[PDB]
């Protein structure tokens, strides 16, 4: 048999409520639900009945109760309140059922009561399946829990006036607690019907808007099972970067998929939508499951003359509800056949109020209202059942009345000011709580608010646990970790909520968000001042921290030349120094100064414009050797001094004249070898120019040498005239040895100049060696 | 989607044996978890049989020793066995499989009503 | 006013077909639908006439009609319906009314003719819409065109046997389709509405299965407007890769998509599902946008029967169809009014039929033979209207004799034996056929078998048009085009459908999915042989491209050498010959000769076990010298020729066996430096050994030539004492000069043989002008 | 979802000044596209006016030049204005509104009657 709570008065209002939870395959319900069905059946019973014992509200007509049950499903839920439909279908049909009686007013001894006004429909699938069947007797519905999207517009469901917010603001709320806790990679979980699909939906576009991205979307079934519930845990912890999950269930379907994850020993943090709310039922069994969880449930109050009127309630006064003797058996544990419950008292017991109960009185007040507009719109003068109100059209009432409500919100608290009304679509304002489930006290839990949604979404950390900073860093879920931005840079595929990021090419620093930047040319990448630093170190090549010995040994050499050959000038008053001449000394004296010059300027000396002096430099050096060369050849070919000097510096001249023509100074320079760790800064002019000096110079010095080659025997001279000729062709041997050695190192500037220094190391000592034999023969 | 198809009632006494069937149809749709139920008319089922087709198995908290469960996938069938019967093993047993097909289905078949006496 | 079709008969069969096609917003719906109403609509009346003819099939009660429309909507479908469940509830409700007439007879003058069975909803949506109000009244229904997913399940539509596959072998189907052309990147398009979401996520499933993704899924409305198809165009247009589009859409609807999509010059290659069908309508006005167009359709054949009834109908005639003047005015562009198209006729007209016609015909059949069933359950006896057949329920009908149902199909080709049976979960038989658009005539278009799909999809591609190798490459829609294998390797994001591929490191080649193989070590990345080449010509180090001077200039310089010391000893009958010994003649000859070897085994020698015998070369090459430098200190220092041959061959072998002493012929060398391009096949054993050695000689070089350097004058022999010992002087110099840079060169193992045969060729030149010397000076 | 409400119909004489007004609450819906159309009882809809939102409009084959439209998305309203009108269009005018919810619905409004005479 069927249960249906019928309380008799002039205008009957209908009524369906899911009393009783989804039940398994034997029944179509099962279990009773205590927070949904019983506290809402009885917020409803005390709206009727402080409505009927309101003065100022219908004072002559008496507000009916025909209330059904759902038992959570849709095809109960139709084939109950088919009797609804039923009540006008059965007059309707007795239009021309007029033979006996009467004309228009023919019973048959039973005639259901009207159904002018009818609320229920809590859930969203439950809703829309019996909106249709409503619509089609022109019977208005007034929801108070389902908050469809689908529901919206008036073109499907046009008898249908919701007094809470769609889905839309709803996932708007969960987009936004998402984003303010930087929670990029999302998990979701929905359910099978109308809610579930578009709260999803909504939910994936919100996210979208937002710049977050969901990897796998699960659903359940209506009929399920433990296992299955695992699996689809077992299947979201296939992802462990899924830290967070959105849910979109309802309250049992919560509670089993709570189960299922603390079977699994899964962690998650939970993001839900108003299916969850603030029930202790759903969280029970699974506290550590729900640890840290997000809830987001719909603006209410608690009302204190329901609580007031539920607490003092007991299955012998309240005979009225044919549901409330079982209700009390399962809450109780009891059975009334043994006749041992019937002390038990609820006052003694805590008593939890159903956010949703402001939402059906809410909806029951609005119900009322438009039917007394009704009444005064039609029948104003008479206060009793009036003549008018035995045709009642549902199009009419819906919209002029049930549209047109806008009151003070009953039983509402003194402190604020709310006030029920209808918006354009016949929804309710958007207002949303939201509640953190804690261990706020020793063992006991509870819900705590942590902030409201209305236009704007505010939230405060110092209620949260995991969000505070005693707790840590909050449970964050993203795909890939934020990698250093440095030196790693992320790719940008088809995607614009998932990145790989990898270290790009060493000589680029990371500036822009796609490509890690150039920086130019010659600059090292770094982040010193904004993207990269200078180095203009390559100019001043000092170093010398194994290259100093020697040249040390070099500025030593030459020191002891500058000493011996002073020694030797100041010796000058010696019989054997007074045959030869007083030019030689000096050119020698000057060539020992041209090389103390060249280690000087080799040693200290930059590149910036010292290069075409080093040049010059070069040129002189050598220019020393060929005058030697030439008045060694010149005394031996033959005012005889004169000439030679005359002759040795037009020689130099024409050889620097030389040098300084071939060389163009011009600009223009090299900007990076291949390698880029070391930037270079040196004489990229013309390196030909020098070569080919180098090369005349060299050609130059053989033909002195093969002009001096032709005379191997000296009459005039001693035994010094051999030793000064086996000096000089041995330099130019040393030379033309050395020149390969200077050619094999053309490829680096570190290498190029160690050893031209040890070049004219090597010919001042030769020049050294060449003064020191007439000084040794006369020691 | 599927239906499940269950047999093997009987009327046995206590300590007896007894052998529950069920089966189905495949659809080409990978079968999660078959397992068995129990519910009595106005209650809340309890879990008491699950094999999810790997070997892993688990079965009620009374019932960890006896009531071993046997299922094969060339039928897509499960067996389960009564060896040891209380006074109290009165609800109808219920089996059921998971199927995920974008939606984690559970579909349930006709249960069999099993009495014992003294 | 509303358009009832009602034909009397015994047992009234319900109906409901969607004459109007969608309307706008001004009334429920507008024009009316020519393939899809009017069609179907004769068929199941053309099924009906002929079972009430059929003497083998109801011979004695008659079958009657009570058929609406639908307006291609869920409310107007709905409230078109509520008679047949009104039929039921007044005598349901007339229960009590007996007072005046009678008991159980009571009649009103106006009694509804109960539906026992009814037949329609094409639509998904109004199928769902309208199950739950035929299952609230025991109302078996019986589809012929949906072919939603959720309707499978039998505990939410218990009361519904359609007789076509679901969405689920559709889904298959499309994906067998889609993987069959190699289509990765895919672009869905769905409708408001059951069908469209479950095909949807179906097809999803199915594509996730088959490795392949989707980027975005659109939908649509139930009220639309061109703009919005442009837009949802202009969305699709949005990503260029995305080729394909899957239609998940109805006719009309498909109609205004192909409509948007010519408009825009959009080019597609659509693919769709049953709602596009082979119709023409849909095709109409957008040829070109519809070309190579895949059309999945249910699988059925042609009604020859059928065809010849609905070319024989004019409105005249035909009264009993309350729509069918208006379709003849909507067809032939006319108004009945002005009396004008009388003379028209559709025999000249050409006619197509609906792939679906046969389907609701069979569904007739089905639900007759039910009723024939009936005839055999309950009154077998009797042949007319029993009293038995007065209580109509549902249940038993639908659970024994709806679901029993196995015939042969009316009106099927002889050639093939279709059979009509309902399976386990009321469903048809998965087989489809598959149309694609193309321009078989001349102007002319059409479609065409190119496959089909039963429990294995089967397709052809010689009968399409783009998918033959005539036309070119078929039309693919990948997210990323397939790089070269070669050398670019694809990273894995988290994905499974699109990638990004990116050369990798050029000295690693790509074998492995993942990451390039590193191809070992000092092997050389190819695709020679499996996976990459090896290259072993480093020990080969021949070369001589520019170096082939220096080596040949020594080798002459050598062969000279050889020719001037044999013609010199040849002439050892001369006295200034007889004055020195016959053993330095002939150690200076092996030394020329050695030296000579070793500028030939220079270049043609190997580097696998020659590396020792080229040590010991060295050794003996400077041995040379070295024998030289004592001989000319030992015949200073002073039977003595002896004495100093022993002391040479002994230091010597000293020397020889310390060189040989300090290596360690072991195993190991280095396997590749930092650089990749070539591999090094080198002695890299022991060369700190060969340097150590090379000082140790340098050294007691150094000290005899210290030792030599005392006695400068040597009274004994003539000036060529001074020769002899200036040059073991200037060669004692290069060679310590030559020791730095030889040192320092070491890195370059190019520039080490350039440099030996450099320092091979100055010794061997050294040597010859110091043999040469006397003979120049005899010369 | 949202619905469209307009003003200004009625009687006017032939080539009149004829005004529409259509508008409708936002409601936080990305409108991306609004039009007009005109239909008759039992037949077909035809767009006569059309924006883009992008400074880009589109018409019907009679209206190329005349039928100006304009938008204000301040309140999201559209305006025609109507100058030379043949006795051809007793035909009620509709207009429509473009939205992307993940549907890509189209909101239409009710219906005013505008009559021609001679
Ligand atoms: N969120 C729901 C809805 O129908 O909008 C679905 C589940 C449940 C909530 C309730 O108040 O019981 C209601
Ligand atoms: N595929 C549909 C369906 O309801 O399964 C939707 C659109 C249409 C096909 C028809 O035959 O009219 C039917």
């Amino acid at each position: 048999a069927k249960k249906v709570l019928t309380l008799e008065g002039d205008l009957v209002l209908g009524g369906l409520f899911p009393v009783h939870q989804k039940g398994g395959p034997a029944e179509d319900c099962g279990p009773v639900n205590e927070h949904r069905g019983i506290q809402r059946l009885e917020a409803m019973l005390f709206a009727l009945d402080r409505i009927n014992r309101d003065p100022h509200l219908l004072p002559g007509v008496r507000l009916g109760a025909h209330i059904l049950d759902s038992c959570s499903k849709d095809t109960h839920a139709l084939e109950q309140a088919l009797d609804f439909v039923r009540a006008s279908l059965s007059r309707g049909a007795d239009g021309s059922r007029h033979i006996c009686p009467d004309g228009s007013y023919a019973t048959h001894g039973d005639a259901p009561t009207a159904i002018t006004g009818v609320i229920g429909g809590s859930y969203s699938d439950v809703s829309i399946q019996v909106a249709n069947l409503l619509r089609l007797f022109q019977i208005p519905q007034i929801s108070y829990a389902s908050t469809s999207a689908k529901l919206s517009d008036k073109s499907r469901y046009d008898y249908f006036a919701r007094t809470v917010p769609p889905d839309f603001f709803q996932a708007k709320a969960m987009a936004e607690i998402l984003r303010f806790f930087n929670w990029t990679y999302v998990s979701t979980v929905a359910s099978e019907g109308d809610y579930g699909e578009t709260g999803i939906e909504a939910f994936e576009l919100e996210a979208r808007a937002r710049n977050i991205c969901v990897a796998t979307s699960e659903k359940v079934g209506r009929a399920m099972s433990r296992a299955a519930f695992e699996g689809v845990v077992r299947a979201l912890l296939q992802k462990p970067s899924a830290r967070v999950a959105v849910l979109f269930t309802r309250s049992e379907d919560a509670r089993e998929l709570l189960a299922a994850s603390q079977r699994l020993n899964a962690s998650f943090t939970w993001v839900a939508s108003d299916g969850w709310g603030a029930l202790e039922s759903v969280v029970a069994g699974s506290e550590g499951a729900a640890e840290g969880a997000i809830t987001i449930e719909l603006a209410s109050y608690p009302i204190s003359d329901f609580a007031s009127y539920f607490q003092s309630l007991d299955p012998w006064n309240n005979s009225r509800n044919p549901w409330f003797r079982e209700f009390w058996e399962q809450r109780f544990r009891c059975s009334f056949r043994q006749r041992d419950c019937a002390a038990h008292s609820l006052r003694a017991v805590p008593f939890e109020q159903e956010s949703k109960i402001m939402f059906v009185v809410n909806a029951v007040y609005a119900m009322a209202h438009a039917l007394h507009n009704m009444h005064r719109a039609l029948c104003p003068n008479t206060t009793r059942l009036c003549d008018a109100m035995r045709p009642v059209n549902g199009r009419r009432l819906y919209k002029d009345f049930v549209l047109n409500v806008k009151f003070d919100a009953p039983f509402r608290p003194a402190d604020t000011h709310n006030e029920v009304r209808f918006d354009r679509f016949g929804d309710g304002i958007g207002r949303y709580n939201i509640f953190t489930y804690l261990r706020a006290g020793s063992g006991r839990y509870r819900y705590q608010k942590v902030g409201y949604w209305a236009e704007g979404l505010t939230l405060d950390t110092s209620l949260i646990p995991w969000a505070s900073p005693s707790a840590g860093p909050l449970p964050a879920s993203r795909c890939s970790e934020p990698c250093l931005q440095n030196e790693v840079k992320s790719v940008q595929p088809g995607e614009v909520c998932c990145w790989l990021c990898i270290p790009c090419q060493p000589y680029e620093y990371r500036l822009d968000e796609f490509t890690c930047a150039d920086c130019g040319l010659g600059y090292w990448p770094n982040a010193s001042l904004t993207g990269c630093f200078e180095l203009p170190q390559e100019y001043i090549r000092w170093g010398d921290a194994w290259a100093v010995g020697p040249v040390t040994i070099a500025c030593l050499g030459a020191l002891a030349t500058l000493f011996v050959l002073g020694v030797f000038v100041r010796h000058n008053a010696t019989p054997v120094v007074k045959a030869a001449g007083r030019e030689l000394c000096y050119i020698l004296l000057g060539g020992v100064f041209l090389c103390y010059c060249m280690t000087f300027i080799f040693i200290a000396k930059p590149s910036t414009a010292v290069c075409t002096l080093r040049r010059l430099g070069l040129g002189t050096a050598f220019s020393v050797c060929y005058s030697a060369l030439l008045t060694k050849t010149n005394r031996i070919a033959r005012a005889s001094q004169v000439a030679i000097c005359l002759a040795l510096i037009s020689g130099q001249l024409l050889i620097v004249v030389a040098w300084l023509v071939v060389e163009a100074p011009g600009t223009g320079k090299e900007t990076a070898p291949e390698r880029r760790e070391v930037v270079t800064l040196r004489c990229n002019h013309r390196d030909a120019s020098m070569l080919g000096s180098l090369a005349y110079n060299v050609l130059l010095i053989a033909l002195c040498t093969l002009y001096a080659f032709k005379t191997r025997k000296c009459p005039e001279n001693f035994n010094e005239a051999k030793f000064i000729g086996f000096t000089m062709y041995t330099t130019c041997i040393i030379w033309l040895a050395f020149l390969p050695i200077f050619y094999v190192t053309s490829s680096d500037y570190r290498v190029q100049t160690t050893t031209m220094c040890v070049s004219v190391s090597l010919s001042g000592s030769v020049v050294l060696g060449c003064l020191f034999a007439p000084k040794l023969h006369i020691i | 989607q599927v239906q499940l198809v269950q047999s093997g009632g009987g009327l046995v006494q206590a300590g007896g044996s007894l052998r529950l069937s069920c089966a189905a149809s495949v659809r080409f749709f990978s079968i999660n978890t078959m397992g068995w139920y129990r519910q009595a008319p106005g209650k809340q089922r309890e879990l008491v049989a699950d094999i999810t087709s790997s070997g892993s198995t688990n079965y009620a908290d009374s019932g960890k020793g006896r009531f071993t469960i046997s299922r094969d996938n060339a039928k897509n069938t499960v067996y389960l066995q009564m060896n040891r019967l209380k006074p109290e093993d009165t609800a109808v047993y219920y089996c059921h499989a998971d199927y995920k097909y974008t939606t984690h289905n559970t579909a349930w078949g006709q249960g069999t009503q099993v009495t014992v006496s003294s």
